């Protein structure tokens, strides 16, 4: 819809037998349209050949006509490449669309302040009761590996990459005198193991 | 550009069939001016014509 | 007809304006004279009805 190109010049006022159509002409035709508008339809109002706004595809531009001769315009314009449009006037459809624009644009910037403070707090205590849950399992876990006393000790790693391998069978020569017998060792550790990557 | 000639044109016909059916729209008027003028007078001091028939 | 016809379209239908009001007063004109010459109809032949009742008194 024509924001901030059609006014209410353009079209007809206190109209009694006409109604202005806003026939887009392009430049390759145009010569064409003032010269025969008169063939696409009769009872056309003279020296109507009035061309509001530019735009890159086309021109815009109104013609005023009787009714029988907006039918017979639109029908033998259709064919000659000119866009129809029977568009009325309204104010309020460019101010109230381009108001919500403005205003949901705002109040959405407005309110996503309180979204990001929200989220990363709530996403802050999430991890913390996370951590807390993991420490959970590994109690459990390290509990039902040794039985019913609750003795362990437990720490963070990082191993270097490409080392892992190393550190692997490092460590489960390390922790396999613990049981000395099989503890494939697979999932199931020698030792109470939990992942965790960022 | 049709210019002046198609303007008288279109001013001319235009005008011209509006003051026509505009003439004969008032008459019209006129007529059911005189048809109302006599419903009245035989309509309603009829009525009256009866009441005070009765009356005497 | 850019501005002739827009000044053509006023006249024309002040005129019509016109004979819209005169069409109207018209109207109300034969409504008032009818409803007044009706009456007197009415009271002269009461006149003459009253003298009838005055004969057959």
């Amino acid at each position: 819809s024509l924001a901030e190109i059609v006014k209410k010049d353009d079209f007809v006022l206190d109209s009694e037998y006409l109604v202005t159509l806003l026939v887009v002409v392009p430049k390759l035709n145009h010569n064409d349209w003032i010269k025969q508008y008169e063939t696409l339809a009769e009872m056309v109002v003279p020296r109507s050949s009035n061309v509001l706004s530019e735009d890159q595809d086309s021109y815009l531009c109104n013609v005023t006509l009787f009714r029988k001769a907006v039918d017979d315009f639109r029908h033998k314009a259709r064919e000659n490449k000119f866009i129809v449009r029977d568009f009325q006037y309204n104010e309020e459809e460019m101010k109230a669309d381009k108001e919500e624009m403005t205003r949901l644009s705002t109040d959405k910037k407005k309110q996503f302040g309180p979204l990001v403070r929200w989220l990363k707090v709530n996403f802050s205590e999430a991890f913390i009761a996370w951590i807390h849950i993991k420490a959970l399992r590994v109690f459990v876990e390290s509990v039902l590996r040794y039985g019913l006393p609750v003795n362990f000790q437990a720490m963070l790693l990082q191993p270097n990459k490409k080392s892992v391998k190393k550190l692997r069978e490092v460590l489960h020569e390390l922790y396999k005198h613990l049981d000395s017998s099989a503890a494939s060792q697979q999932e199931y550790y020698p030792y109470v193991y939990y992942k965790i990557d960022c | 550009a049709l210019s002046d000639a198609d303007v008288q044109k279109q001013i001319k016909h235009m005008m011209a069939f509006i003051e026509q059916e505009a003439n004969e729209k008032a008459e019209e008027i006129d007529a059911k001016a005189e048809e109302e003028f006599n419903i009245e007078k035989g309509r309603l001091v009829q009525t009256q014509r009866l009441k005070i028939m009765e009356y005497y | 007809s850019q501005t002739q016809g827009i000044q053509q379209l006023l006249q024309a239908e002040k005129r019509a304006a016109e004979k819209v009001a005169d069409a109207r007063k018209r109207k109300a004109r034969r409504l008032k004279q009818a409803k007044e010459e009706a009456q007197m109809e009415v009271e002269q032949y009461r006149r003459e009805r009253e003298q009838e009742f005055q004969s057959k008194q």
